[PDB]
Protein backbone atom coordinates (compact mmCIF):
# COMPACT_ATOMS: atom_id res chain seq x y z
CA UNK A 1 0.00 0.00 0.00
CA UNK A 2 2.78 2.45 0.59
CA UNK A 3 4.29 1.82 -2.73
CA UNK A 4 1.08 1.98 -4.53
CA UNK A 5 0.02 4.82 -2.84
CA UNK A 6 3.13 7.06 -3.27
CA UNK A 7 3.59 6.41 -7.03
CA UNK A 8 -0.02 7.43 -7.10
CA UNK A 9 0.63 10.43 -5.74
CA UNK A 10 4.43 11.27 -7.56
CA UNK A 11 1.69 10.66 -10.69
CA UNK A 12 -1.09 13.18 -9.28
CA UNK A 13 1.59 15.84 -8.36
CA UNK A 14 3.78 15.38 -11.74
CA UNK A 15 0.27 16.39 -13.21
CA UNK A 16 -0.62 18.87 -11.37
CA UNK A 17 2.66 21.01 -11.17
CA UNK A 18 3.32 20.85 -15.01
CA UNK A 19 -0.37 22.80 -15.33
CA UNK A 20 0.91 26.04 -14.20
CA UNK A 21 3.68 26.45 -16.77
CA UNK A 22 2.94 27.01 -20.46
CA UNK A 23 3.33 24.18 -22.82
CA UNK A 24 7.06 24.09 -23.84
CA UNK A 25 8.75 21.31 -25.00
CA UNK A 26 11.69 21.50 -23.43
CA UNK A 27 11.95 20.15 -18.99
CA UNK A 28 12.46 22.96 -16.71
CA UNK A 29 14.13 22.63 -13.32
CA UNK A 30 11.15 22.14 -11.25
CA UNK A 31 10.46 18.93 -14.02
CA UNK A 32 13.76 17.41 -13.35
CA UNK A 33 13.07 17.64 -9.49
CA UNK A 34 9.93 15.56 -10.30
CA UNK A 35 11.21 12.89 -11.97
CA UNK A 36 14.25 12.58 -9.36
CA UNK A 37 11.43 11.86 -6.99
CA UNK A 38 9.76 9.64 -9.23
CA UNK A 39 12.35 7.72 -9.51
CA UNK A 40 13.63 7.61 -5.75
CA UNK A 41 9.58 6.31 -4.97
CA UNK A 42 9.36 3.49 -7.62
CA UNK A 43 12.95 2.45 -6.70
CA UNK A 44 11.52 2.05 -3.31
CA UNK A 45 8.73 0.14 -4.35
CA UNK A 46 11.10 -2.08 -5.99
CA UNK A 47 13.54 -2.76 -3.25
CA UNK A 48 10.38 -4.02 -1.49
CA UNK A 49 9.28 -6.11 -4.56
CA UNK A 50 13.21 -7.40 -4.53
CA UNK A 51 12.88 -8.09 -0.64
CA UNK B 1 -4.91 16.17 3.45
CA UNK B 2 -2.37 16.88 0.75
CA UNK B 3 -5.42 16.89 -1.87
CA UNK B 4 -6.95 19.35 0.56
CA UNK B 5 -4.49 21.89 0.59
CA UNK B 6 -3.40 21.34 -3.34
CA UNK B 7 -6.84 22.35 -4.03
CA UNK B 8 -7.25 25.35 -1.68
CA UNK B 9 -4.61 26.93 -3.04
CA UNK B 10 -5.37 26.28 -6.47
CA UNK B 11 -8.44 29.01 -6.04
CA UNK B 12 -5.99 31.67 -5.10
CA UNK B 13 -3.13 33.92 -7.06
CA UNK B 14 0.57 32.58 -7.20
CA UNK B 15 1.86 34.39 -3.97
CA UNK B 16 4.89 33.56 -2.32
CA UNK B 17 3.71 34.02 0.87
CA UNK B 18 2.74 31.41 3.43
CA UNK B 19 -1.18 32.56 4.37
CA UNK B 20 -2.80 31.97 7.58
CA UNK B 21 -5.22 28.52 6.24
CA UNK B 22 -1.61 27.05 4.83
CA UNK B 23 -0.15 27.51 8.36
CA UNK B 24 -2.91 25.75 9.72
CA UNK B 25 -3.43 22.84 6.81
CA UNK B 26 0.95 22.36 7.52
CA UNK B 27 0.52 21.97 10.86
CA UNK B 28 -2.74 19.20 10.36
CA UNK B 29 -0.56 17.57 7.95
CA UNK B 30 2.25 17.23 10.51
CA UNK B 31 0.17 15.77 12.61
CA UNK B 32 -1.03 13.15 10.13
CA UNK B 33 2.38 12.75 9.29
CA UNK B 34 3.52 12.42 12.96
CA UNK B 35 0.86 9.80 14.02
CA UNK B 36 1.97 7.39 10.66
CA UNK B 37 5.52 8.16 11.83
CA UNK B 38 4.42 7.20 15.37
CA UNK B 39 2.73 3.84 14.01
CA UNK B 40 5.71 2.31 12.34
CA UNK B 41 7.74 3.25 15.34
CA UNK B 42 5.62 0.49 17.35
CA UNK B 43 5.46 -1.67 14.27
CA UNK B 44 9.37 -1.63 14.12
CA UNK B 45 9.71 -1.80 18.16
CA UNK B 46 6.76 -4.40 18.38
CA UNK B 47 8.27 -7.80 17.83
CA UNK B 48 11.34 -6.89 20.12
CA UNK B 49 9.37 -5.46 23.35
CA UNK B 50 5.70 -6.38 23.25
CA UNK B 51 5.20 -3.79 26.02
CA UNK B 52 6.26 -0.45 24.45
C1 LIG C 1 16.53 7.22 -7.31
C2 LIG C 1 17.27 5.94 -6.99
C3 LIG C 1 18.06 5.99 -5.71
C4 LIG C 1 17.64 4.97 -4.69
C5 LIG C 1 18.75 4.50 -3.77
C6 LIG C 1 19.22 3.09 -4.03
C7 LIG C 1 20.10 2.51 -2.94
C8 LIG C 1 19.83 1.07 -2.60
C9 LIG C 1 21.05 0.26 -2.25
C10 LIG C 1 21.04 -0.31 -0.85
C11 LIG C 1 20.56 -1.75 -0.77
C12 LIG C 1 21.60 -2.73 -1.20
C13 LIG C 1 21.30 -3.36 -2.53
O1 LIG C 1 21.86 -3.09 -3.56
O2 LIG C 1 20.33 -4.28 -2.47
C14 LIG C 1 19.33 -4.29 -3.53
C15 LIG C 1 18.18 -3.40 -3.12
O3 LIG C 1 17.36 -3.15 -4.28
C16 LIG C 1 16.94 -1.90 -4.45
O4 LIG C 1 17.29 -0.99 -3.75
C17 LIG C 1 16.00 -1.79 -5.61
C18 LIG C 1 16.55 -0.98 -6.74
C19 LIG C 1 15.56 0.03 -7.27
C20 LIG C 1 15.09 -0.24 -8.68
C21 LIG C 1 15.09 0.98 -9.57
C22 LIG C 1 13.73 1.36 -10.11
C23 LIG C 1 13.77 2.35 -11.24
C24 LIG C 1 12.95 3.59 -11.01
C25 LIG C 1 12.51 4.29 -12.28
C26 LIG C 1 11.02 4.36 -12.48
C27 LIG C 1 10.46 5.76 -12.43
C28 LIG C 1 11.34 6.80 -13.07
C29 LIG C 1 10.93 8.22 -12.81
C30 LIG C 1 10.37 8.94 -14.02
C31 LIG C 1 18.92 -5.71 -3.82
O5 LIG C 1 19.46 -6.09 -5.11
P1 LIG C 1 20.18 -7.51 -5.27
O6 LIG C 1 19.15 -8.49 -5.77
O7 LIG C 1 21.46 -7.32 -6.04
O8 LIG C 1 20.56 -7.89 -3.76
C32 LIG C 1 21.95 -7.91 -3.35
C33 LIG C 1 22.43 -6.51 -3.09
N1 LIG C 1 23.11 -6.38 -1.80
Amino acid sequence: VFGVTTVLTMTTLSISARNSLPKVAYATAMDWFIAVCYAFVFSALIEFATV
Amino acid sequence: MTTINTHLRETLPKIPYVKAIDMYLMGCFVFVFMALLEYALVNYIFFSQPAR
